[PDB]
């Protein structure tokens, strides 16, 4: 697992690459795996960038945090944009979850660093809305 | 506001 | 909801002090409510300072991110401190991913200044492992 502030923000990183992918150049693809006739779904993102809709993770309680259960049961209800809009910020929150989950033996100094590190990409959410 | 439009039991 | 980062920081003081509660004051009825047989449950903090041990919502996808699940299902299958430290962490993720939740809409200045008032307080684990 990642310990570093630098191994951290690499995974970070790649995982927030492949959220960004399914959610704006892939998101016609990622928008019909998430089938509102399935079981209830999450998005991933993996450290090699790779996004995958699934069931979620099936050791319960899980290593590492996860995503939003169910996505694909609110597509059909709301505007398009709004459903990306949070699918957006629920996937920044898993994020910063995974992250901190991976730096939970950082000191305060360490924190910091690897908060302002992440502060530097946008998030989803602001991509997604164009703020 | 900002919230799900409706949703669904959780599979079980 | 909250909004401002005043809002968002006082909803994560309360959240945290009912979870510090939980494992430290409160920590024997905590882990006996934890039991294994029961259905998945989780640890919630509540910004009335409350903690309780329950189900997950019903319905989904939830308002709120949502804590670890079943975290009973793991209590017996390792020392006790070591489970307690593993929800410490878990119940750290989710504080702060109640906050960044709320805080969606702050700028990068705002997340800033956010995670700063939330990184002066110790962490769950911190002080469930005993670090300073």
């Amino acid at each position: 697992s990642p310990r570093t502030v630098e191994e951290i923000f690499k995974d970070y990183s790649a995982r927030r690459a492949a959220l960004l992918r399914a959610l704006t150049k892939d998101v016609d693809d990622f928008y019909s795996q998430c089938d509102p006739e399935k079981e209830n779904l999450c998005l991933y993102g993996h450290p090699n960038e790779s996004w995958e809709v699934n069931l979620p993770a099936e050791e319960v309680p899980p290593e590492l945090p996860e995503p939003a259960l169910g996505i694909n049961f609110a597509r059909d209800g709301m505007q398009r944009k709004d459903w990306l809009s949070l699918v957006a910020v629920h996937s920044d929150c898993w994020l910063l979850s995974v992250s901190f989950y991976f730096g939970a033996r950082l000191n305060r100094n360490e924190r910091k660093r690897l908060f302002s590190l992440i502060n530097d990409l946008p998030t989803l959410f602001d991509v997604v809305t164009g703020r | 506001i900002l919230a799900w439009g409706r949703g669904g039991t959780r599979s079980n």
